[PDB]
């Protein structure tokens, strides 16, 4: 089982720097699960392989074009260029991320994030993940 | 949980007046789910008991057939009791050797509620912590305040004295106070006021006038 | 014997020093014996006594010597009358406090070893607490008479600065006395210091008149 | 400045493995800022060199060996033999640390804490921190 | 409890030192409490303790060290053992009681205990202290006795080699006939002054403990 | 007075007879007062006295007579040889006080007296009872040492014979060669059980009390 | 060698005025020999420096204050005040010299004296000394 | 009252140096008291003025010459030359002080003493007068 993490600036709160954890299996596109926290509360959603083939047909690029896309826009492997703006509303739970790469906007991303209950056990799960990780990586 | 943890607070807890058949003791109490801390006295000797969950469960099941229950619960129950400051309440107390036994009985859903409290004499160290030090401290501080009041009073004096030697007079011919005298105040107070005031009694004139100061001197 | 206790209560407290430790105590001496009360502010220690033992331990150590006890108690009565001056050392073991007093006395050496037990509780009451409590409440009552006095002068210049229609030089124009705000300002700015035990010195210096007056009371 | 952290197990809640951050200046001895959290709420406190050396006397040890214990204990550099247990009461903002091994249950320390107003804020704080690190530990 | 006292009567005497004052004593430890009997030659002290006071006092020198009772005596007994058969000691005394001062470590940590002894019971200074010693003395008299009779017997033998057999000896190993009274005297003049010398109770332990128990158990 | 204590120490102990019990003691008398130390093998009593009381109590119990001190003291002096001079003796135990009553007849004319005893100070039991006893033990040890070495010397003479021969005379009369250990072991089996006879100190007093005399002045 | 003498009142025979000679080396503390005689018989004893510092420590006075008092007690170097009083038992040798002052009787020392076998010789001795002493003293 | 003392070598005991004290009022011839001592026992005799004139006749010398001879004989005012020797018999009590010079036994002044009751008292007396004396002659 695989995963990664990083920060982003929501447009709704360019104040609070929210956080993102994306877990998969082998390749990003074997399907994946996503989680977005503010520190206090925590949200999360599912994403099949089916809905990604469908987003790649709904945009009009290859399955492998769109892929590199979320490879960067999301897993903090964006470019120098590549200017992303992310968008969530907790009255929505709907999360959608607006790629941007010139005036102005485009989009790309959009799926149902439902709100976990125990922000807490998450926040701790994450933190342990970074523990064992930072140690494993000074090893 | 380093037990004592209790104690502590206990201090940032203040005394308070009770009532019984033959006596009317004073005390202070502290209750968390771990156990409790207890300090009583009748103005002649000091008593004390700190208890852990275990004994609470045991002794508690002993005295109380009617019911049975968990440790935590018990302790919660006890903190239910202000000290009028007006509800149920049945108290008694009997002294053996030097470890007085305090008998309690109250409602709690028509299943009353008994207890055998176990107070020994309070180790010196403690009767110094809760009792001596904070008291003496009080004395000192009160002295100081009497001082600041002497200086403020003399300030008012200087004002009215630059008022009455330079062109101002009374409307109500009666608000004309006296200059000021500290010595004379201390003496007239020490023959006309001291013999009352300083009255032990039932520790009542204490918990009703100087509590805030006590606590302020026990936390600091 | 019994009177020793009466006079004992009749005596205020004072400060001392012996090999770094610095105890507090009160004492009473007539020709029969003495009554003593020493403490380091945690546990109190106490020894009452007569002629028998003052001659006995007035022996052990000081061998050579032979005297009437009423002379010993008089000697130390002079030593400690005005330490409140040779030297002292303090030992602590068991429930007890052993108080070593070393002095000359016209040439030849001479010293004593106070055998102190752990003070009786009831005593701690008679001498220590009750009196202290009384002092406290008294001081409070002084705070109240002073409160009403202050407000009274406030009434006098509140009759000079409105009803008299006059003004001031404003160099001595004082503030309307608020008891409450005064209590908080004092219990934030002045309380952290006004209630300082330390070693028991701020007590014997500022309150022996109140105490002495309250224990005869 | 300096920072290090650890995962504990307060004995009031063995289910919810809590977490502990210590931040000091040059050497822990200089005095330190400690903070303990559960995920939802956050608790903070100060322990100046004053009370460090203070307690170090109270326990009649070399002011050092003491701090060595606050290194195996409050910097998870614990020798795999010594067993420590922390405890906190949320209703009694006092955090007391018991050093342990072969109960008895000796001892070691304890100071009052508190709760900051933005447990979140802090959380985000440290998340940032460790990001910055493991990152500048995959560059290094 | 009883058993404690029992075991105590078994344990012999040895040497110590603290603040330079050197005391001696006997001690018995099992879970539940100890038996202690100290002495500074010219005063006997003694303290019997059960679990209760172990627990109570033990957390007053250590206002935070909350421990099981029966574990204290485990440690104590353990250090006393290496010493007689890693620490710091001191001793003070006043009035009627001896305060003994145990300021040691456990492991990396500090531990502090105070022994509150009081002038040892008369009957104890009887059972532990004297009766046994008097026994050692009478018995020793027996030993000098039998050694005397045997010396005289060997004397009869050598005087049967040196008169009846009419033979001679090298004269370098020629001893003088044994005179028990001339012996006792010459020895109570030349050797008596310091053979008995108590010292710090040290000459006693090393030399005569075997007998002390050879009589105190009987 | 005081120096009586001195003399007291110098004096040896001995045995007496009574209805309930029978005690040991030592005592010293001058024309000033007396010093006294008794004991029943469990606890020890003692009393020192000057003229004043001698006279007062003396008159009290003796409605009959009226003498001065000196004589008095002198007469108690006439406790003739511990046993057995020819005097009646009675003993009572109450409080920390041993009362000891006495009847005799200076010139076919009855006399009546009684001793008021308290329990003996520890320090005292150390001076008279303990230290000297221990000393006796150590010394006696040394004695056994020199006796062992003498034994082996004799053994070296007779062994200067045995190899170069001679043959002896009354074949049997030769004693076995000396082993120091194989004696202490057959002594602490065969002879030790009774060698340390507490009994009533009556065994102590003789040999052992004399050696004691040898000890105290030291 | 040196010497000095004085008259005393034994508190056993307050009518017969006994006498006391004291002879030493340099300072009285360098040890000394003492003599007490009534006219018929004569007693003598020796007190080394060892027991000067010994008794000086026993009392707890300095070695120099004890030597002062023993130069005011046994050298008739007593001021117009102090009321010393000596005590001797011709039966128990132990001559103890006590001080007395202001209702309290104490002491100051005590020594063991022998009984010389020729009192006469010693007497003719002291006497001769005095002779040469007033001859040479009226020679000055 | 008047007095003077000296030492003479008794002829029966040439090793033991005896002592002689003579007291009088004004002039030695006015009549005098004589006391001889060996240290333990004592002897006392009188010599009246009429036995002075008497013996002064028996010899035949003038009262002024004979007087010179005893002021040189019994008062240690002996010229460097004159060689007096004294003799006593504790059996007879007959004491004759004789003068010796040029190998002939000359003789002179005789008298009878007696062993007194309180030799001790006498000796104490002498020693006292000598104390008062040397004292007086350092005060002079």
């Amino acid at each position: 089982m695989e995963r990664k993490i990083s920060r982003i600036h929501l447009v709704s709160e360019p104040s609070i720097t929210h956080f993102l954890q994306v877990s998969w299996e082998k390749t990003l596109e074997s399907g994946f699960v996503i989680t977005l926290t503010d520190g206090h509360s925590a949200w999360t959603g599912t994403v099949s392989e089916s809905e990604i083939s469908q987003e790649a047909d709904d945009m009009a690029m290859e399955k492998g074009k769109y892929v590199g896309e979320l490879r960067k826009a999301l897993l903090s492997g964006a470019g120098p260029a590549d200017v992303y703006t992310f968008n969530f509303s907790k009255e929505s739970c709907y999360f959608f991320f607006e790629k941007n790469l010139k005036d102005v906007s485009f989009r790309l991303g959009s799926f149902n994030l439902e709100k976990v209950e125990n922000p807490a056990e998450v926040i701790r799960e994450l933190i342990c993940y970074c523990l064992d990780t930072i140690a494993e990586n000074q090893a | 949980g380093s037990m004592e943890e209790l104690e502590q607070g206990l201090l940032m807890q203040p005394w308070a007046w009770l009532q019984l058949a033959e006596n009317s003791l004073l005390a202070k109490v502290f209750i968390t789910k771990q156990g409790y801390a207890l300090l009583v006295s009748d103005l002649q000797q000091v008593w004390h008991e700190q208890v852990d969950t275990s004994v609470v469960s045991q002794r508690a099941k002993e005295l109380n057939k009617r019911l049975t229950a968990p440790p935590a619960a018990f302790l919660c129950h006890l903190d239910n009791l202000l000290r009028p400051l007006p509800s149920e309440a049945t108290f008694s107390c009997d002294c053996v050797a030097d470890a007085l036994i305090l008998r309690v009985r109250s409602e709690l859903s028509g299943l009353p509620f008994y207890w055998n409290f176990h107070c020994m004499l309070a180790s010196p160290s403690l009767v110094s912590q809760h009792l001596i030090r904070p008291l003496m401290g009080m004395s000192l501080a009160l002295q100081c305040q009497v001082r600041e009041l002497a200086t403020l009073l003399h300030m008012k004096d200087l004002e009215i004295q630059d008022y009455q030697e330079s062109g101002a007079t009374l409307i109500r011919d009666r608000l004309k106070t006296e200059p000021f005298e500290e010595n004379s105040f201390l003496e007239q107070f020490m023959i006309e006021k001291l013999p009352e005031a300083c009255s032990i009694g039932d520790g009542k004139p204490f918990v009703m006038n100087l509590q805030d100061l006590y606590m302020a001197v026990t936390t600091q």
